[PDB]
């Protein structure tokens, strides 16, 4: 019901920057508060009554504002800082009270080349009808990457799934997850099984493959 | 002192949704509980609450399906959902105002981790848990099963912390779902999987 600005925004580490939240009516007794909300976890309480930093808090987030315009300034920002902040405000005490849309914060750094593990299929598992090989890029940045499945060097398509990390709090990396699902009989069909990834920070695609057996 | 949140996990339609928010220690005196609700991939949303008086605030869309109460003898918050549908399906968690305000969400100092509600006709699957095995990567891979979550994927009973990477699950072809857990260790691993909706507790040594 309150409005955020921007929706989100990136940055670099140690720069300055601010979240704005705007509200119809004014706030009631400075009641107007920021959480930052972590991928996976419940939002945590940053500041309270416009400018008050929970303890423990560093010093480098801040508020300030009054009636209908707040400010969040997050001013050294860290790779640690990857949230979703939302503004929290209270317009009475009859139940008028609302959050904010949310407003995204990612963090730039400079580029970094993944790391690719491959894992076959467990015989506990295999003794399903579904292998699955799981292929893993660790700590890159930025984002994008390509990650292409070969079996017997021919390639796979609608067979696989991924999932990405959210930018870690130390070093602003990802880091992705891909699953190939094949059928048991086709498993045992091939054996070269190998993921080819494809990232800026690499100078050619790398692959990493393993032969069933 | 803590919020342990409490939920059946998978919930069909026009079921009625039963959560319980339990304060884990003793700590203020005069704390008051709301219930907010965060669905995929949205905003937060304030559901109710409920004073350090017992006053029971509820939202203007919850007042006709909300019931929010209060248990002192177990120190227990409960919220009860009505008539649910699948535009119910969302992470629900309970978190404690200090100043005793039912109807504040400016300082929420305390918050529970959260637990899901998937609000569908689809029936409850439990997974399997697949071993995967100076510095190489090791994980499991939690297999076909819904719903989403709560899910939970521990290392050596939470010892290791360090490196470990869980992701957010996927929705397969299969119409289940698969998470993965993977760690990088210089060159005991187990890993705990506790899917509640199935009941599936499972130590997996990789």
């Amino acid at each position: 019901q309150m409005t955020q600005s921007p929706s989100s925004l990136s940055a670099s580490v140690g720069d300055r920057v601010t979240i704005t939240c705007q509200s119809i009516k004014s706030v009631y007794n400075n009641r107007l508060g920021w959480y930052q909300q972590k991928c996976g976890k419940a939002p945590k309480l940053l500041i309270y009554e416009t400018s008050i930093l929970t303890s423990g808090v560093p010093s480098r987030f801040s508020g300030s504002g009054s009636g209908t315009d707040f400010t969040l300034t997050i001013s050294s920002l860290q790779c640690e800082d990857f949230a979703t902040y939302y503004c929290a405000g209270g317009f009475d005490r009859s139940g008028d009270t609302t959050f904010g849309q949310g407003t995204k914060v990612e963090i730039k750094r400079t580029v970094a080349a993944p790391s690719v593990c491959i894992f076959p299929p467990s015989d506990e598992c295999l003794k399903s009808g579904t292998a699955s090989v799981v292929c893993l890029l660790n700590n890159f940045y930025p984002r994008e990457a390509k990650v292409q499945w070969k079996v017997d060097n021919a390639l796979q398509s609608g067979n696989s799934q991924e999932s990405v990390t959210c930018q870690d709090s130390k070093d602003c990396t990802y880091s992705l997850s891909s699953t190939l699902t094949l059928s048991k009989a086709d498993y045992e069909k091939h054996k070269v099984y190998a993921c080819e990834v494809t990232h800026q920070g690499l100078s050619s695609p790398v692959t990493k493959s393993f032969n069933r057996g | 002192v803590q919020l342990v949140e409490s939920g059946p996990g998978c919930v069909k339609p026009s079921e009625t949704l039963s959560l319980t928010c339990t304060v884990s220690r003793f700590s203020l005196i005069g704390y008051a509980i709301t219930w907010i609700r965060q669905p995929p991939g949205k905003g937060l949303e304030w559901i109710g609450g409920i004073s350090s008086a017992a006053t029971t605030f509820y939202s203007s869309w919850a007042k006709s399906r909300v019931t929010i109460s209060v248990d002192t003898s177990k120190n227990q918050f409960s919220l009860k959902l009505s008539s649910v549908t699948a535009a119910d399906t969302a992470v629900y968690y309970c978190a404690r105002d200090p100043r005793g305000y039912g109807a504040a969400l400016d300082r929420l100092d305390l918050w529970g981790q959260g637990t899901c509600v998937t609000v569908s006709s689809f029936s409850t699957k439990g997974p399997s848990v697949c071993p995967l095995a100076g510095t190489a990567c090791l994980g499991c891979l939690v297999k076909d099963y819904f719903c989403e979550c709560p899910v939970t994927v521990s290392w050596n009973s939470g010892a290791l912390t360090s490196g470990v990477h869980t992701f957010p699950a996927v929705l397969q072809s299969s119409g289940l779902y698969s998470l993965s857990s993977v760690v990088t260790v210089p060159s005991t691993y187990i890993c705990n999987v506790n899917h509640k909706p199935s009941n599936t507790k499972v130590d997996k040594k990789v």
